[PDB]
RNA sequence: GCGACCCCAGGUCAGGCGGGAUUACCCGCUGAGUUUAAGCAUAUCAAUAAGCGGAGGAAAAGAAACUUACAAGGAUUCCCCUAGUAACGGCGAGCGAACCGGGAACAGCCCAGCCUUAGAAUCGGGCGGCUCCGUCGUCCGAAUUGUAGUCUGGAGAAGCGUCCUCAGCGGCGGACCGGGCCCAAGUCCCCUGGAAGGGGGCGCCGGAGAGGGUGAGAGCCCCGUCGUGCCCGGACCCUGUCGCACCACGAGGCGCUGUCUACGAGUCGGGUUGUUUGGGAAUGCAGCCCAAAUCGGGCGGUGAAUUCCGUCCAAGGCUAAAUACUGGCGAGAGACCGAUAGCGAACAAGUACCGCGAGGGAAAGAUGAAAAGGACUUUGAAAAGAGAGUCAAAGAGUGCUUGAAAUUGUCGGGAGGGAAGCGGAUGGGGGCCGGCGAUGCGCCCCGGUCGGUGUGGAACGGCGAGCCGGUCCGCCGAUCG
RNA sequence: CCCGUCUUGAAACACGGACCAAGGAGUCUGACAUGUGUGCGAGUCAACGGGCGAGUAAACCCGUAAGGCGUAAGGAAGCUGAUUGGUGGGAUCCCCCUGAGGGGUGCACCGCCGACCGACCUUGAUCUUCUGAGAAGGGUUCGAGUGUGAGCAUACCUGUCG
RNA sequence: GCAAAUCGUUCGUCUGACUUGGGUAUAGGGGCGAAAGACUAAUCGAACCGUCUAGUAGCUGGUUCCCUCCGAAGUUUCCC
RNA sequence: GAUGAGUAGGAGGGCGCGGCGGUCGCUGCAAAACCUUGGGCGCGAGCCUGGGCGGAGCGGCCGUCGGUGCAGAUCUUGGUGGUAGUAGCAAAUAUUCAAAUGAGAACUUUGAAGGCCGAAGAGGGGAAAGGUUCCAUGUGAACGGCACUUGCACAUGGGUUAGUCGAUCCUAAGGGUCGGGGGAACCCCGACAGAUAGCGCGUCGCGCGUACUCCGAAAGGGAAUCGGGUUAAAAUUCCU
RNA sequence: UGUCUACUAUCCAGCGAAACCACAGCCAAGGGAACGGGCUUGGCAGAAUCAGCGGGGAAAGAAGACCCUGUUGAGCUUGAC
RNA sequence: AACGACUCUCGGCAACGGAUAUCUCGGCUCUCGCAUCGAUGAAGAACGUAGCGAAAUGCGAUACUUGGUGUGAAUUGCAGAAUCCCGUGAACCAUCGAGUCUUUGAACGCAAGUUGCGCCCGAAGCCAUGGCCGAGGGCACGUCUGCCUGGGCGUCACG
């Protein structure tokens, strides 16, 4: 049970939040599971999905799949994967948009900013779970 | 507890129509004027008008309340504090205490300084009330209707009630996040959770404080009580209520 | 003629102020009728709607010219009660307060007048400096037709002595309000399925089982949620603590003192008229007429004179809190509505459209998990059809989820000499129904299988220490069921 | 003979109705009343508010000379204010007797008649502060009175009214 | 109906109290009227728009499921 | 054991719809809704079930609650019939031939013929009013009450050139106002209660000086443009 | 009374409404809300369809404007209040 | 009185229509917090503004945005971009303190069915103190304080 009294339990405020929320606040919404080997170098769970990141699709009929992030359509809440395609009835080959949460991380393209973010990730976890 | 619903009072009723009158072989009812627009001309202002404004309408100042005199709210109290008591009432009820050692069902106080929801689990086990508790969860499921879209998503069973005696005890935030258990102070317990839907024969827990508190907080049929000031048990129109016994006694059968 | 003052005029003179908008609540004015009275005119609707103005986060009210008649209360406001009461009313219909009492909150004050006259001690503006919501210097003005001090009835002035009280800023922190960041646990095995988020199995978190998202009922996939920790900012108010400074000249408090002791005018009040009020020989307000007083004045719910008594001090002013809030901005919630509902408006809705104009004012939501939105062949001028393709599904094909009724076509069955339908009763022809309709039972032996009085244990029971029992295991006997 | 409807009278040459879908009309609230359920009972009521509390619009607790209704009425008012039951029927129970019987018991309710309080009238020994007190004794008068309380809260139907 | 006033033929007047455009003045118990209660935007013996307003109606119409039980009155008195 | 009519009206026991507090369940191995010449239960309101469709929710039971049950209201909104391929297409004299174009020609275009408007026109312009309807090209549908290859429709693009034509300036009936006078105020009167506006001449001074330097005419008054030529569409405006 | 011309009607291609509609549509008498398409008793009665017609459908158009009632108005008048 | 047509009727399928069921970034109701429009030009109205836009939303000739800060790699219907990536850094991102902000409107030079009719100041530039040119700004009413210039025998005083 919640008691901030700032945050709403109410249905229909969650929704209009969710489907009206910026690009910004996509990004956190369309975060990944980091793969078991990721969690226990870094000691992380979850990351958000950047264009350079290698996913592997955990569930749907692509299931097994692994390949390259290669657009993040935040506007309509799913991934491009490289390799990930389907042929149209005329032949031509168009990528399948998947849910971020439905794949894992296998690999995490690194920058300044990336490592940074892990540091303040793992440093909560390290102190607030281990610690206490 | 309920909060008061009404429509709009200027709903139905924000136009300038009018009735047409007779002679145009069309009802009498108001109609909207003007012209360019499918509304024009149409019924308006009536409960059976599309658009109108409905029978009656529904008012905040409707009587949403009741007061219910003290004396009989706690006359419920006490009835289903004793109902509890009873394990035909507690099983017709809907519980599962097969494995409850005895009713009432009273563990030591150390239960109070449970503060890990794991360990509160290990103590419902210990005593048997587990099995009423994993009844609850099992039993998690959807609101039929169109409740679940009015914030109210997911419905359960009751489960076992949980009553201490100790102020800021640390037990009422390692239960609370088990569903189908409510826990409550002895000093202020309520009939909606000791009968919820107006049926007796909840499972209630007491701890050993708060059981010996019971006969200074209700008093007994001879003193009154300590805290309900000027309060005494109430008693029956029947003594002894086992028919067979007076039915099937000497001096009735001579 | 030259000067001072007075009144007035001009200025694109220097620097300021004002208008309009908004409607939920608030203040002032103005002001109906429908209606009720079973007609109707007083009344009622209503001191309301409409109309015209003025404000704020609240407004308004407010420190008694009060309540009361008691053993007295003590600014205002608000809630409960007083009370549907006293009273008012074609005493009809109806209408209708207040004090006491219990609570919320709580706060008190500022002027005018006799009182600097050894000093207008006051204020504004120009210019300059500084530690700049201010302060200091200087100059020019305002002002004696009176600025500042002192005083406000609770007092106070003056004198006397008791020897009591009174003089700032800064540093840090807390409290208060706002924001930001990290942080629990499965996506393990089997089955179904287009998809597992479903079922079954095995685990885990829980101060987190609020809520939402994700290809079906997801605590553990994602965002969040619980609880800490860390960081940034706003208010300058309140509060804790520290450092520095800390002149009682004066002023106040207390005590006494012969004396003094100034308090609001065309206002109060009265007559009259109109209106209003529960206010009734007149509740308030307003017009006109009259027009005060200072050991006095107002009030004391029946007009008047006389004698007392109680009570307060109008005609000047300010003031937080408790209270109100269908507007604005932000936030939470619901036994509310679910696209003819709910706001008129779930959508490019106060929009399209109508009216010269004031105004009037709709209809209109849903492919799929994903466009994967139908390549290509063939017929046709084209629309399009046929076949094929995508999809779990086109029996989801861009107003496409589901797809009822009225009504229509077609195929099949049947009937029909100016209605048809309908009740009851059979028949013909259809359609439908194997719980629509059974096949067991008893006694024999052949075989197979499975258990059997009396003593030992195990866990219990009925009746109330003791009697009375069954169940299960084992061992003998018995040798049947 | 076509339904619905007003009507003494409808198949009517009385009115509404071409057909289908969906919408469509005794409700909410204040006052009062009878009835019934529930709690307590000469009391009853947590109602403004306060203390709190499911981290909380609930529940729980609080009436200390609060307040409402009830506990006493009559009178315009000044005022005064219940001396506390008799009888005919009658439920139940007890005794005798075994009859349409006889005794004891006599609730509820009804009929009848006194008494008490008050308005009005009447009455006055004995006292007193001269207008009061009250020994005795009253009444074809009047009252929404008394003669060992029955109310208060709450729920709902029905009815009157706004 | 071509038309919420039109069409055909036939008719009145035609240098005048003549016809007509634009500008301008008069606004609802008001205007304007060689006067018909005419006209004042298809509205006139009191326009149009919004509001008071869901105005009131002793009068008309309607008033939504099933069985079961009981079961009327059109008569009295008073009432613009 | 007796007994059974019922309008207006009363009451009881039940049926059904949507929530809430509880409880017991169902569902992608197919919920709701809907369809059925499947079957059954109840006097009845209704209920249960087979099959089909559909593809994600739903039900029983106890209590409790309500915007809870329709054949009607010249009821409301929406939809749909018979009427009916019916009424109807008829004023303004009128068309015909050949060829071209086109899938398609009584209706488009060219040519020829025969008619009409008959200068108070069915011709050539403009003011109001409209606002791109103007011009070129192209065109699936819709629309142009038959049809169209067509266009005042639809799509794309193009087009309006001024010292001399107008507005602009002036004043008319009148309108809007200062001051003043009224008015609770919105507003009323309108140069009428008043230190006007300023102008002229010298070079800041003299002189003059009667309370509006306002609005009000694309037909009143009024400074100045003429031929010739030019575009798919403009001209007294472009060119000379 | 006859006859002549044009445009309709008429027939065709194309296009294509509306009023109205309880259900419907052959009569006589009877009874009946006293004037029936339906009821009673009779006459009778044979698919589908075209052009006309105005007897009937107490045909349609409109909650009678006449008259009366209502404790509804409104315009106007006066010796009504 | 067959067959067939027609009419009616029953069933299957196909139409017509949009009821029902399940939904919902909306509505309605209750509660809470806050106090912030304008001559420093508001509300409202108009016009303009994008590589491809009409509307809605946004914005003002710096015109679906500039700048700062935060976030840290998109926007997306298409096109294009050695724009951008261990970063002075993508974004139709968030936020706000710098900055821009056309014509109007209480609307203010006068007007208005007019982009009509006036007056004043004036940077820059330029031709020989003057002249042209000109960015930009100014000129309403009422009123307060102060000030300058004046009027009247209004009341005086002195020549
Ligand atoms: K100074
Ligand atoms: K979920
Ligand atoms: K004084
Ligand atoms: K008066
Ligand atoms: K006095
Ligand atoms: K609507
Ligand atoms: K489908
Ligand atoms: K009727
Ligand atoms: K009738
Ligand atoms: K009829
Ligand atoms: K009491
Ligand atoms: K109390
Ligand atoms: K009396
Ligand atoms: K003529
Ligand atoms: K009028
Ligand atoms: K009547
Ligand atoms: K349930
Ligand atoms: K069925
Ligand atoms: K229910
Ligand atoms: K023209
Ligand atoms: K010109
Ligand atoms: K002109
Ligand atoms: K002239
Ligand atoms: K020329
Ligand atoms: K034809
Ligand atoms: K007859
Ligand atoms: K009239
Ligand atoms: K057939
Ligand atoms: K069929
Ligand atoms: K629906
Ligand atoms: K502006
Ligand atoms: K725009
Ligand atoms: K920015
Ligand atoms: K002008
Ligand atoms: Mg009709
Ligand atoms: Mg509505
Ligand atoms: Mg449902
Ligand atoms: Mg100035
Ligand atoms: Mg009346
Ligand atoms: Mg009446
Ligand atoms: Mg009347
Ligand atoms: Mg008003
Ligand atoms: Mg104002
Ligand atoms: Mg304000
Ligand atoms: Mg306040
Ligand atoms: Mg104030
Ligand atoms: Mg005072
Ligand atoms: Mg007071
Ligand atoms: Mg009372
Ligand atoms: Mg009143
Ligand atoms: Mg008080
Ligand atoms: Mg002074
Ligand atoms: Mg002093
Ligand atoms: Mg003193
Ligand atoms: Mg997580
Ligand atoms: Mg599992
Ligand atoms: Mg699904
Ligand atoms: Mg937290
Ligand atoms: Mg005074
Ligand atoms: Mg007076
Ligand atoms: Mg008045
Ligand atoms: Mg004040
Ligand atoms: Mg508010
Ligand atoms: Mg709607
Ligand atoms: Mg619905
Ligand atoms: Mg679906
Ligand atoms: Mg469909
Ligand atoms: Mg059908
Ligand atoms: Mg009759
Ligand atoms: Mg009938
Ligand atoms: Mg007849
Ligand atoms: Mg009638
Ligand atoms: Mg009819
Ligand atoms: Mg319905
Ligand atoms: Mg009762
Ligand atoms: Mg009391
Ligand atoms: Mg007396
Ligand atoms: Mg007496
Ligand atoms: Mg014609
Ligand atoms: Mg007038
Ligand atoms: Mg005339
Ligand atoms: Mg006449
Ligand atoms: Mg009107
Ligand atoms: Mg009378
Ligand atoms: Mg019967
Ligand atoms: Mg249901
Ligand atoms: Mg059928
Ligand atoms: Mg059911
Ligand atoms: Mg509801
Ligand atoms: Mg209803
Ligand atoms: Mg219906
Ligand atoms: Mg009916
Ligand atoms: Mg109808
Ligand atoms: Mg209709
Ligand atoms: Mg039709
Ligand atoms: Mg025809
Ligand atoms: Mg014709
Ligand atoms: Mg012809
Ligand atoms: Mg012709
Ligand atoms: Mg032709
Ligand atoms: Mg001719
Ligand atoms: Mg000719
Ligand atoms: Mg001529
Ligand atoms: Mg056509
Ligand atoms: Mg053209
Ligand atoms: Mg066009
Ligand atoms: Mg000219
Ligand atoms: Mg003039
Ligand atoms: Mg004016
Ligand atoms: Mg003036
Ligand atoms: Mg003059
Ligand atoms: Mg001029
Ligand atoms: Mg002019
Ligand atoms: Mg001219
Ligand atoms: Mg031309
Ligand atoms: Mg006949
Ligand atoms: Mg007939
Ligand atoms: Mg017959
Ligand atoms: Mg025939
Ligand atoms: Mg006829
Ligand atoms: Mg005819
Ligand atoms: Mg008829
Ligand atoms: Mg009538
Ligand atoms: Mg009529
Ligand atoms: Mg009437
Ligand atoms: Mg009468
Ligand atoms: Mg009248
Ligand atoms: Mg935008
Ligand atoms: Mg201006
Ligand atoms: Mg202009």
């Amino acid at each position: 049970m919640k008691y901030n009294p700032r945050v709403s339990s109410s249905r229909r405020k969650s929704r209009k939040a969710h489907f009206t929320a910026p690009s910004s606040v996509r990004r956190v919404l369309m975060s990944a599971p980091l793969s078991s080997e990721l969690r226990a170098k870094y000691n992380v769970r979850s990351m958000p999905v950047r264009k350079d990141d290698e996913v592997q699709v955990v569930r749907g009929t692509y299931k097994g799949r692994e390949g390259k992030v290669v657009q993040v359509y935040r506007k309509k809440w799913v991934i491009h994967i490289e390799r990930i395609t389907r042929e149209k009835v005329n032949g031509s080959t168009v990528n399948v948009g998947i849910n971020p949460s439905k794949v894992v991380v296998s690999k995490l393209r690194l920058d300044k900013d990336r490592r940074s973010l892990l540091d303040r990730k793992a440093k909560g976890r390290a102190a607030a779970d281990k610690d206490k | 507890a309920r909060q008061p619903y009404a429509v709009s009072r200027k709903a139905g009723h924000q136009t300038s129509a009018e009735s047409w009158g007779t002679g145009r072989a069309v009802s009498r009812i108001p109609r909207v004027p003007g012209g360019g627009t499918h509304r024009a001309g149409q019924g308006a202002f009536g409960n059976m008008c599309r658009g109108g404004r409905m029978f009656a309408p529904t008012q905040t100042w409707r009587r949403w309340h009741r007061k219910i005199p003290v004396n009989q709210k706690r006359y419920a109290v006490a009835s289903a504090i004793a109902a509890s008591s009873v394990p035909s009432l507690v099983l017709a009820r809907g519980h599962r205490i097969e494995s409850v050692p005895e009713l009432p069902l009273v563990v030591s106080d150390s239960v109070e300084g449970i503060e890990k929801t794991s360990n509160a689990i290990k103590a419902l086990k210990q005593i048997g009330a587990y099995p009423d508790a994993e009844k609850a969860k099992d039993s998690h499921a959807i609101r039929p209707g169109k409740g679940k879209m009015r914030n109210r998503r997911y419905i359960s069973r009751k489960g076992p009630l949980i009553v201490y005696g100790t102020e800021g005890a640390k037990l009422v935030k390692a239960f609370r996040n088990i569903p189908g258990v409510e826990i409550c102070h002895v000093d202020r317990l309520n009939l909606l959770k000791l009968a919820p839907g107006g049926h007796l024969g909840r499972f209630i827990i007491w701890t050993k404080c708060a059981y010996e508190k019971l006969d200074a907080i209700y008093g007994t049929f001879d003193k009154p009580s300590q805290e309900k000031k000027g309060y005494l048990l109430p008693r029956p129109k029947m003594v002894n209520a086992d028919l067979a016994r007076i039915i099937n006694s000497d001096e009735v059968q001579s």
